[PDB]
């Protein structure tokens, strides 16, 4: 539940105007730092195992996921001054395109481990 | 950087020696650091002259 939130939580950024630099920054970083936090306190319960288990990959894909939204802002950051036809464009497809994919990525996940 | 270093240090015994995962650390906030004082330089000059 809270990392699935904290996944939402970064998804919001998008609905910030792109000329918010400070923002949208502020908002991807903090949502890394979270992240990053809950990531260690979940660890904990399990032992010192070397191979992945299916919570330990499910915190790293979210950990992916913010951090993909952060650079994703980055490289629209970057483009907007090089060319605004493609950086007009970017905002509108992430918004269809992050939450999709992670409702197809929870859809694998899911029915992956439960039918083990 | 700080808050993974502590939640790093919770975790070994109290050992003189620098380690493989503590010089990796060391590094890597030395990287941070040093990016964070080049945009400190970069914004020192930028008044001046903007090509540098
Ligand atoms: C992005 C900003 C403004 C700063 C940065 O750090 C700060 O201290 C500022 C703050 O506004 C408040 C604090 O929560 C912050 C954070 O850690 O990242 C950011 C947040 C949001």
């Amino acid at each position: 539940i809270p990392c699935t939130l904290i996944v939402v939580l970064s998804w919001v950024s998008f609905w910030i105007n792109k000329d918010a630099v400070p923002a949208r920054t502020s908002l991807g970083i903090t949502t890394v730092l979270t992240m990053t936090t809950l990531s260690t306190i979940a660890r904990k319960s399990l032992p010192k195992v070397s191979y992945v288990t299916a919570m330990d990959l499910f915190v790293s894909v979210c950990f992916i996921f913010v951090f993909s939204a952060l650079v994703e802002y980055g490289t629209l950051h970057y483009f907007v001054s090089s060319q605004p036809a493609r950086a007009a464009k970017m905002d509108s497809y992430a918004r269809i395109f992050f939450p999709t994919a992670f409702c197809l990525f929870n859809l694998v996940y899911w029915v992956s481990y439960l039918y083990l | 950087m700080t808050t993974i270093n502590t939640h790093l240090r919770e975790t070994l015994p109290k050992i003189p020696y620098v380690k493989a995962i503590d010089m990796y650390l060391m590094g890597c906030f030395v990287f941070v650091f040093m990016a964070l004082l080049e945009y400190a330089l970069v914004n020192y000059i930028f008044f001046s002259q903007p090509a540098r």
